[PDB]
């Protein structure tokens, strides 16, 4: 078959792109976002294990192997995925499509289909190799939707506005074509016969025609601008409204820039949903009319103009791909340069301390040299294209004048007819030029449409939920963790056999080393992600059977990396609750040591916090998040190291406030320092993805084990 | 059938970021 | 005098811009960066105390008062700085220039000289007011440099390239002017008299002329591209090399974006250093020759064309300012929208937990609507400008054809002469059009030149150093802190009266609460910043009397927030050390628990760390920083909370490696947890910018005080 | 004159970012 090279949409889906390329080669085409989900792609890329798992899930019979140079000489199944080390810095995945004699053909998702010498490839190729092969169940499919047709459905509500633009454009074209004959009327009839009154009348008429043309252009431009803005708003709002409902495995498997950069894809789609269709509809008819009139004037000059436009189209089509390749290379070089500059400015402390101001300048100079070289290559491409186009256009114009003069001499036409032909050349050549120039626009728009609309196919969190029992209205009760496994994407498991029981209304504590997996437990309790095996039970009933809206309402979370949104203090403290009085916000502020703190701030509970509360320190944001947590009025309250960044008095006040919490409210505290929590009802110590000891402080100390050793070596 | 059949640890160590 | 409004270069220098505006109004002009550094402007803006201090430094007599609504009616010193709350969200400084009849005129550095109804102003005006007045010593000055000449001095090495472009442009213009008579030769001579061989010969000659013109354009374009790239490289390298030498008060008083955004100012400067001067030199002569030739053809038609270009210039000049105002508003709205999107994506967990996916969507929709409104305003401005320009151009062309036909009828000229005039209209109108269109580019270039070149005037780290004594080559000795005060700019002081002595080579411990100021002393020992009062002495000799080089190699630092550069492990571990063998790196990797960690990494100490070592966790990077500091081979080594993120085994290994350190080297350990460091030779407990008691743990526990209370409460 | 003079602490509290 053809060598399918699925270009990567992002910087980290090279493995997903390679797997998609293999699947499309073998006849299966699906969304790249879906495959990126199956491969377990994270913000740090994809490993071979994820590729193997996704291929087996897709019906392939995959395996991994390490190979040497002699293995390439041996024969095996050609379409395999291989590791490369670009610039001996960055690992990457490519697809080896064929191994010809001492040359290698690889689809690299970042570049395209390229050829490498065997020695150079073996130099840049790591021994890792993934072999893919269709299995028993590999039903070929086309599980994708034409995203251009889907996004063209936003023109249906605005059909009246598109109709007015089309009529205005037709009238504009007709008026311009009619007005292009002024030069013919001047020389053939007025100047030759010395008609003055007719000259004045005809000139006034053509001026009126031009004024009408200008008014039509003004109206059409207004309508086109409105149409484009409406389509842009619709696309961006749909994308954002869908993104806000996606599960948490979507957000932590993607960088912030990756999610945000889809907003420019909306403009890129709109540029073809509105611009391209309108351009096609108007310019096809305009070019047909212009060509018919040009042939009416003279056949030979029309053929010359057709040859001119054919040459222009040939040149532009030939120069299409190199220009876009150069632009992509420039973009990558600029990204590298700006990353280096940001790293150097951010880490100026270390540079100054180690006297590295000289080698840093050299590295930045080298990167700027690379950027300048890429810019010069692209500029040379543009200069060559412009020179060829100018040669074609100018020589064609001179040839048209020459042939027209010959025809006038021979009596085949008149001078005024030749001048009118020169005038109508605009209305014939500009439409065809625009139709040719739509080619780069459509490809970019299609890429952007795929990028933006592959996300809109992803199932939201509320759609993936099971049947929800409506009789469950309270989360107050025991919290049981059965045999529960977990892993972030397709990495090494974080939790292995987390089995525990939380009595209702009892303060409970979880302690452990950094990166042990306590925050993972806390997020599992809140339907953020789901356990691989087992279930989480609250008052007998399973979590999955509890309504998602309810459980997120009756569970409060105080993470370590608290986020303060740009808004007033009253708005930050009441994030989802839109019907709250003022006294209970005051009360919740008192128990979190924030009431006096915020009162000392200017104004009242109305101060907008600039740049995500940058003026507040870490402790102030900790207090605000805790206050919001109580304000939520939960049945379960999880405090993940909320007292680590606070001072002694504030920590003591928070501890005595949460300990003496009214109602049978379950409290869970995740701590790294053991001395911070000693009077807790029960303490859970998990070391290697499993609780190894459970009991009170008097019980855990008495029983020799990991807890006793940790207490002795930390206190 | 071309090399050593890597294990799970080496598979996850085969980073392709 | 004229009301001076100095537009702010950054987003936080509004107070500095207001002070500069007052100074310029009163006759003193200087760089905005200098005033920004005397005002103590930071990443959070400027306070009134900074403005008062800087004004008194400049020679003013400043005073900060709070006034009521009635005090505006009472006559005071009109040029005063006032606080406003823009959008009721953000604080801002503006300049009140006169008290008029219920109308207030204010220079806002972000907008311009605007007028407000007294009701609107008093609604947004906060009680804050700053009064400025020259003192006894306010000698007016102009301590600023013309930054356009400074960056135009980069054209001196490339005088040959500029000269070749001028000659190529002259020949291109001459060939085009000569070729614009083909249509005159056709109609007047060849077509009229039916000359065929002469037709072919003349047409071939004009085709050859056009080909020569194309070749000249190709060569000139290559030269212009090369010149622009060279100037870009020169300016960017100059700026970056100077920035890397500036002191630390520059780096932490600015955001990374503020420092990096000056790199586009280099391109903005180049667009006028190369583009504008070459355009002026070529187009002035080309327009002069074209106008002379047009007047040769016919006076009346030349006057009509002059009127056309005059009207076009008038329209463009009129529409200049509103377009740039709309563009600035669009940029502000887009910045707000993208900041909101980034904040919403980053803090998705909180939004999902609190069920705020509905109001977040509404807020983003409102911001998108605001952006769409700004875009429509700018599009309407551009549409009106294009309509007016098209009216002028088309009616001018029609009027020129009309008057030319009238003149041909009257016998003042021929049809070929009229067509030649229409052809030369390009070579007359395009130069003047380009000269008029240079206006937006030159203003932007001037602003960018000021922004970039005001930093190149700042004194570097070395230039501010006192003369170095060459007799000191060893930093080994006692470290004495005299009565040392410190403050980050013009904020509340951090250190007050810390007098202490560190013996020669003895391990020393500093403990305290967060925000106490320990890292401040750690940086003051390294000549990052300087004490406000007192001195820091090493072996009797003052630090300021020792070469800045010897401080940075003989003192090693391990900050709490370690920074990793994108490079190999060997490169990271040896930042400034250009000559180190492998065995020293190996040994340094031993005591920092790095050999075991990096051995399990792929390959060896050659792995490139992607995105500032994002692969490694916090502890691994901290161990890497420990290894680098040990490899530095220092006489003084500072560990600012380095072991906080480490585990028990790693902490123990670090402790027994540091305690058993060879050579007479001093070790300083800055910690928050007292139990981490108890066996130190001496411990210093500083709470409020000063030490309250110093001694060993056996001595601090016995003496009741702050340390005993902290030990009892934490343990 | 013309207003109530702020002290140093009130001056630094008058943030103008
Ligand atoms: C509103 C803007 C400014 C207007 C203020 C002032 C305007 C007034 C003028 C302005 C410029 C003057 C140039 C020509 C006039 C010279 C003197 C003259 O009248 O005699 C010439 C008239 O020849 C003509 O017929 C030209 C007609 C005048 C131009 C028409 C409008 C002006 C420009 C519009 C631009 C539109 C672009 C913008 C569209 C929106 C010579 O004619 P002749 O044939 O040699 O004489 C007989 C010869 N014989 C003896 C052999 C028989
Ligand atoms: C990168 C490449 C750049 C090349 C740029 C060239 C521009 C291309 C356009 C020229 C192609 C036209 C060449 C043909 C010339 C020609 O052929 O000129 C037509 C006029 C001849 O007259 P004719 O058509 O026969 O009319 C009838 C006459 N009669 C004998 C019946 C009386
Ligand atoms: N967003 C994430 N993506 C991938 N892996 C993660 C993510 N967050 C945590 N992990 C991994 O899960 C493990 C559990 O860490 P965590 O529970 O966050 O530590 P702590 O319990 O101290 O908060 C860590 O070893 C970490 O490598
Ligand atoms: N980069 C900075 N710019 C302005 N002020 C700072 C900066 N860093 C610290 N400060 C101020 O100086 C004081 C000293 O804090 P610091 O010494 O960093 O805390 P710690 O002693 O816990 O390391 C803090 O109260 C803080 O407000
Ligand atoms: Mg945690
Ligand atoms: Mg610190």
């Amino acid at each position: 078959k053809k060598y399918v090279c699925v270009r990567q949409y992002d910087l980290t889906d090279c493995g997903a792109a390679c797997l998609s390329s293999i699947a499309q080669y073998y006849g299966l085409k699906m969304s790249l976002a879906k495959i990126r989900e199956m491969t377990g792609t994270d913000t740090q890329g994809t490993n071979a294990y994820g590729l193997i798992h996704a291929a087996k899930q897709l019906g392939f019979s995959a395996k991994g192997v390490k190979a040497s140079k002699e293995d390439l000489l041996k024969d095996f199944r050609l379409p395999a995925i291989a590791n490369v080390i670009v610039d001996n810095r960055l690992a990457h995945f490519v697809v080896i499509y064929s191994i010809k004699n001492r040359i290698i053909t690889v689809a690299d998702p970042g570049k395209g289909i390229v050829r490498y010498s065997m020695d150079d490839f073996c130099s840049i190729w790591t021994g890792g190799l993934v072999l893919l092969e269709p299995g028993e169940a590999f039903q070929k499919g086309d599980y994708t939707q034409n995203m251009m047709v889907k996004f063209a459905g936003f023109l249906k509500p605005l059909k009246k506005t598109v109709l007015c633009i089309f009529l205005a454009s037709l009238l504009y074209t007709a008026l311009g074509i009619a007005g292009s004959f002024y030069i013919k009327f001047l020389f053939d009839d007025l100047i030759k016969f010395e008609k003055l009154n007719d000259l004045h009348i005809i000139s006034a008429g053509f001026a009126v025609i031009f004024l009408l043309q200008i008014f039509l252009n003004y109206y059409r431009s207004i309508l086109v601008t409105k149409l484009g803005m409406s389509i842009d708003k619709s696309i961006m709002m749909e994308y954002y409204s869908h993104v806000l409902k996606l599960p948490m495995n979507f957000f932590n498997s993607r960088k912030v820039g990756e999610i945000i950069s889809r907003f420019m894809d909306a403009s890129k789609i709109r540029q073809a949903i509105s611009g391209a269709t309108l351009t096609i509809m108007i310019d096809t008819i305009m070019a047909v009319i212009g060509g018919i009139l040009l042939y009416i004037q003279n056949s030979s000059l029309f053929f010359i103009s057709f040859i001119i436009i054919l040459l222009y189209g040939i040149i532009v089509t030939v120069f299409n791909k190199p220009i876009q390749n150069a632009n992509r290379q420039i973009m990558e070089d600029n990204a590298k340069l700006t990353s280096a500059l940001v790293e150097s400015v951010k880490g100026i402390e270390t540079i100054k301390s180690f006297g590295a101001e000289e080698q840093t300048e050299k590295s930045t100079r080298d990167k700027i040299e690379t950027v300048m070289k890429s810019s010069f290559k692209e500029g040379m491409l543009y200069i060559n294209l412009s020179s060829l186009t100018g040669i074609v256009a100018g020589l064609g114009g001179i040839v048209i004048l020459w042939a027209g003069a010959y025809n006038v001499i021979k009596g085949n036409m008149s001078g005024g007819q030749l001048l009118a032909f020169n005038a109508l050349l605009a209305y014939f050549l500009t439409p065809v030029k625009n139709l040719i120039d739509l080619q780069p626009l459509i490809q970019t728009a299609v890429v952007a449409s795929n990028r933006l609309g592959e996300i809109l196919e992803l199932a939201t969190e509320k759609e993936l939920r099971e049947d929800s029992d409506d009789f469950v209205i309270s989360l107050k009760g025991d919290i049981e963790f059965r045999n529960v496994d977990f892993r972030y994407g397709l990495r090494k498991p974080v939790l292995k056999n987390i089995n525990l029981t939380i009595p209702k209304g009892k303060t409970v504590a979880i302690v452990g080393e950094s990166g042990s997996g306590k925050t993972t437990l806390a997020k599992l309790l809140m339907n953020f992600y789901s356990p691989e095996k087992g279930d989480i039970l609250i008052n007998g009933h399973s979590i999955k059977n509890i309504s998602l809206e309810l459980i997120r309402k009756k569970i409060a979370f105080v993470s370590q990396d608290v986020f303060i949104f740009s808004g007033t203090v009253k708005e930050n403290l009441c994030l989802g609750n839109e019907n709250v009085d003022m006294d209970e916000i005051i009360k919740a502020a008192k128990m979190a040591n924030a009431h006096d703190f915020i009162e000392k701030l200017p104004l009242k509970y109305d101060t907008f916090l600039n740049e995500s509360g940058a003026n507040l320190s870490e402790g102030q944001k900790q207090r605000l998040a805790i206050a919001r947590a109580l304000l939520k009025k939960p049945d379960i309250l999880i405090l993940d190291e909320a007292t680590s960044n606070l001072d002694s008095i504030t920590e003591n006040h928070i501890k005595d406030a949460i300990y003496g919490l009214e109602d049978d409210v379950t409290v869970i505290i995740i701590a790294h320092r053991l001395s911070t929590i000693v009077n807790c009802d029960k303490i859970y110590l998990l070391k290697d993805g499993e609780i190894v000891e459970s009991g009170s402080h008097t019980e855990l100390i008495a029983l020799k084990g990991c807890y006793f050793k940790m207490w002795k070596q930390t206190e | 059938n071309i090399g050593r059949e890597l294990t799970d640890e080496e598979l996850m160590e085969m980073t392709g970021g």
